[PDB]
């Protein structure tokens, strides 16, 4: 934000503007700025659009650091303590929607994270300890699934009587479902088996197949019962909206 | 509680047709498929086929087609094994199973020319020339009967516990199988002891005591 | 469809001893294996299912594990009554199949049969008949050879030699030996006597009877 005919303003992807440079700057590249949260906070970067930095001060004793991508899409709004190397934010939004927020301990240490998709559904992890471990909950249209968290994966569970749905998330993006019941009768105990090609678990009863729940990209679930032999799908799938329709198909 | 109860042993001649009921109950028949097993001697289990209950619809494995079938009287809650122009290789034991759990308690089929005969009955005892030691042991041969299955039973004074069934063998033409149990000396043959054949399928069911001589 | 190929086919251990029978499928089935135990005469029991829990009614000796196309299941501290033939199934297709089976024996010490031969009944005689017993009791291993002699000579056709199966207490057999011949070729002879031979001891164990006496 330097000039109305000069300084041209762009639309930045993070719900922000920087108004970059006309012709240039005194000595070096490019200059621009942004107002944000109300404290703007200047900076000078490289290029025509916004490809730079915008470093700044705290209204309370502390730092911001707009580092915004090279690509114009990928605003990297960090705020550090008040020396530059500790943290206390670090809400990396983008073009697409994507967000990821996190939030710091005494000492720069990750103590919060919220990832939000593109499609609104939210993944928030809270307690984060030093070993990567941590409370979870996906927010997904219509219910919230609960689990945990390690450095290794996320897992959201849902329990309905002796039974309990497992839905792993590798820190790497991979969704696979378990299934498991303690009862130990043939006749009653549900028992399924994942199709990672087909994002489909499959629960069946005394060797009869009862349902498919099938785990969408568009971080849906649904459901669809099989004929009273459990020899072929029928009906149609439907979409599941509350977290009781789960625990349903977990009966 | 649920339960797959089958038709009794069959007994046909080359050619002809069996029909094997299954009959279900204790939980609804239209919700699992019903299963359909051949045990043959020598073989272990293999399927045969399998029902749809919903729909009737049969599906068969590989050695089966053609001569068998599936069918079903869903309102007795009653599946049917149908195997048309039995041979030899026809002749094993036939069992239903649902889900898991359950399993009719199978029926033997035999395919024979062979007539329904009753059994000669002959006690099988020491003989003179023979030591007696504190126990004895005594048998009854079941001579010339057909089809299979007969039950021996003995009776006698104290605790016999030591009874022996041996299988029947075919004997040119017709079945032979044998039976012994031994019994202290004291209770026999100061005391009666005999052995009681039934043979169903003939309805007849003789006893014959055991002399000493 | 889907092979499962389980074994060993037969197996012969100790009382208190563990067993492990495998079972490999030709394809991943997820786990859906299902173990029964066949006892002769009765249907097939569950015991195992989804590849290693334990069917309510059974003692927990009887466990299974594995995944993919592996599996294996276990009978630990072996019991007398344990003797039956075992199956693997798998189900996670609609064509479920069975292993071939296997034949689960019980290994115990060495035990000597108690020989006891039989003349002819007075009833089977008068029909024009005439069968001469042995029977040969709680012995083991199975393996054992009866070898009749008419007056001295060995006569090897006609002879109807019957096992029973273990028993299921003292894991021993016992054989039935049938000598049958006609009242006339009977009579035309003195000496039946039959011999029998056992692992138990180099000295055949021989009975015999004198149609005088």
């Amino acid at each position: 934000s330097l000039d109305e005919k000069n300084s041209v303003s762009v639309d930045l992807p993070g719900e922000m503007k920087v108004l970059v440079s006309k012709e240039k700057n005194k000595d070096g590249k490019y200059d621009l700025i942004a107002t944000v949260d109300k404290l703007e906070l200047k900076g000078t970067s490289d290029k025509n659009n916004g490809s730079g930095v915008l470093e700044g001060v705290k209204a309370d004793k502390c730092k911001v650091k707009l580092t915004i991508s090279d690509d114009l899409g990928q605003t990297t709004l960090e705020v550090f303590k008040e020396d530059g190397k500790t943290l206390v934010s670090k809400k990396v939004t983008s073009k697409d929607k994507s967000s990821t927020e996190e939030k710091f301990n005494e000492k720069g240490e990750v103590s919060e994270k919220i990832i939000t998709r593109a499609d609104g559904t939210r993944l928030e992890y809270t307690g984060i300890k030093s070993d990567g471990s941590g409370k979870a909950k996906e927010v997904l249209k219509g219910y919230v699934l609960e689990g945990t968290l390690t450095a290794e994966k996320t897992t959201l569970v849902v329990k309905e009587g002796t039974v309990t749905l497992s839905k792993n998330i590798s820190k790497s993006g991979e969704v696979s479902v378990e299934l498991n019941d303690t009862d130990s009768s043939a006749a009653t105990k549900k028992t399924a088996a994942w199709n990672s090609g087909t994002s489909t678990l499959t629960i069946t009863v005394n060797s009869k197949k009862t349902k498919d729940l099938v785990f969408t990209k568009e971080n849906t679930i649904t459901v669809q019962q099989y004929d009273s032999n459990g020899t072929k799908l029928e009906g149609s799938a439907v979409e599941i909206t509350k977290l009781d329709e789960i625990k349903n198909a977990l009966k | 509680q649920i339960q797959l109860v089958q038709s009794g042993p069959e007994l046909k001649k080359p050619g002809e047709t069996v029909k094997i009921s299954c009959k279900a109950s204790g939980y609804t028949f239209t919700d699992y498929s019903m299963y359909w097993v051949k045990q043959a001697p020598g073989k272990g289990l293999k399927r045969m086929g399998w029902i749809n209950t919903e729909t009737g619809e049969p599906t068969y494995a590989d050695d089966f087609k053609g001569r068998f079938a599936l069918s079903l009287d869903t309102s007795a809650s009653t599946a049917y094994l149908h195997i048309s122009n039995l041979k030899n290789e026809d002749t094993a034991t036939y069992f239903c199973a649902r889900g898991l759990d359950s399993w009719g308690q199978g029926t033997s089929v035999t395919v024979s020319s062979a007539k329904t005969t009753p059994p000669s009955v002959y006690p099988l005892a020491p003989g003179c020339g023979d030591t007696t030691g504190s126990s004895v042991t005594l048998g009854c041969l079941v001579k010339g009967y057909f089809p299979e299955s007969v039950t021996v039973t003995w009776n006698s004074g104290s605790l016999s516990s030591s009874v022996h069934t041996f299988p029947a063998l075919l004997q040119s033409g017709l079945y032979t199988m044998s039976s012994s149990v031994t019994v202290p000396s004291s209770t026999w043959p100061s005391q009666t002891v005999t052995c009681s054949v039934a043979h169903p399928a003939s309805s007849t069911t003789v006893d014959k005591k055991l002399e000493p001589s | 469809d889907i092979q499962m190929t389980q074994s060993p086919s037969s197996l012969s251990a100790t009382l208190g001893g563990k067993v492990t029978i495998t079972c490999k499928a030709s394809q991943d089935i997820n786990k859906y294996i299902a173990w029964y135990q066949h006892k002769p005469g009765k249907g097939p029991r569950l015991l195992i299912h989804y590849t290693s829990t334990l069917q309510p009614g059974n003692p927990s000796r009887f466990s299974g594990s594995g995944s993919g196309r592996d599996y294996s299941f276990s009978i630990s501290n072996l019991e007398a009554e344990d003797i039956a033939i075992y199956y693997c199934l798998q189900y996670d297709n609609l064509q479920r199949t069975f292993g071939g089976g296997t034949k689960v024996e019980i290994k115990r010490a060495d035990a000597a049969p108690t020989v006891s031969i039989f003349p002819p009944s007075s009833e089977q005689l008068t029909s024009g008949g005439a069968s001469v017993v042995c029977f040969l009791n709680n012995f083991y291993p199975k393996d054992i050879n009866v070898k009749w002699k008419i007056d001295g000579s060995e006569r090897q056709n006609g002879v109807l030699n019957s096992w029973t199966d273990q028993d299921s207490k003292d894991s021993t057999y016992s054989m039935s030996s049938t000598l049958t011949l006609t009242k006339d070729e009977y009579e035309r002879h003195n000496s039946y006597t039959c011999e029998a031979t056992h692992k138990t001891s180099t000295s055949p164990i021989v009975k015999s009877f004198n149609r005088n006496e």
